[PDB]
């Protein structure tokens, strides 16, 4: 037993304030975020958002790497987030067709 | 990868926190050191693959002279193929 709050630190991405979905981390500091913020983030940065280590010289998505076992744990501690974030998808997917 | 986002993925909204005081009540094949098959310690993480181990059993593992990941079997030339997880090991004294 243990409060989610004590957890949520650990869980969480800095650069949505939400917990990690496709949970991504930069392998120069070891720092993670959700795939998606950080995909988009390093649009316009090669230095990690929380620590300023430069991520890569020229190319910083050649230097993250999907981080499964984060998100596997992240899915495991916090109830309901896995139902909800496949919820989430399959409601867009039946709103937007292909 | 390319890293290409999905058109969900492209959308996607933030998956806000529960600040409820919910306590949690399986976490086996994440927080466990493959090669000592106990809980990780001082936790070290392979850069190329994301692999998690103790510190003093992937040392080990490199000083016998094999420089093999040993979860993917991928080269690693030496402990600067690793970084210390300090956020893995907080994640575990909470938890354990
Ligand atoms: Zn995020
Ligand atoms: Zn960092
Ligand atoms: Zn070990
Ligand atoms: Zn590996």
């Amino acid at each position: 037993r243990i409060k989610i709050t004590e957890l949520n630190p650990h869980l969480m991405c800095v650069l949505c304030g939400g917990y990690f979905i496709d949970a991504t981390t930069i392998i120069e500091c070891l720092h993670s975020f959700c795939k998606t913020c950080i995909v988009r983030y390093l649009e316009t940065s090669k230095y990690c958002p929380i620590c300023d280590v430069q991520v890569h010289k020229t190319r910083p998505l050649l230097n993250i790497r999907s981080d499964k076992t984060l998100q596997d744990i992240v899915y495991k501690l916090v109830p309901g987030l896995f139902k909800n974030e496949m919820k989430r998808r399959r409601d867009f997917y039946a709103a937007h067709p292909s | 990868k390319t890293w290409e986002l999905s058109l969900y993925e492209l959308q996607r909204t933030p998956q806000e926190a529960i600040t409820d005081g919910l306590e949690i009540v399986s976490l086996h094949s994440e927080l466990m050191c493959p090669i000592c098959l106990d809980m990780l310690k001082n936790t070290m993480t392979t850069k190329e693959c994301l692999h998690r181990f103790c510190a003093d059993c992937i040392i080990t593992a490199l000083r016998s002279g094999n420089k093999e990941c040993p979860t993917c079997r991928k080269k690693l030339v030496s402990k600067r193929s690793l970084r210390p997880d300090p956020n893995f090991d907080a994640l575990i004294s909470k938890i354990y």
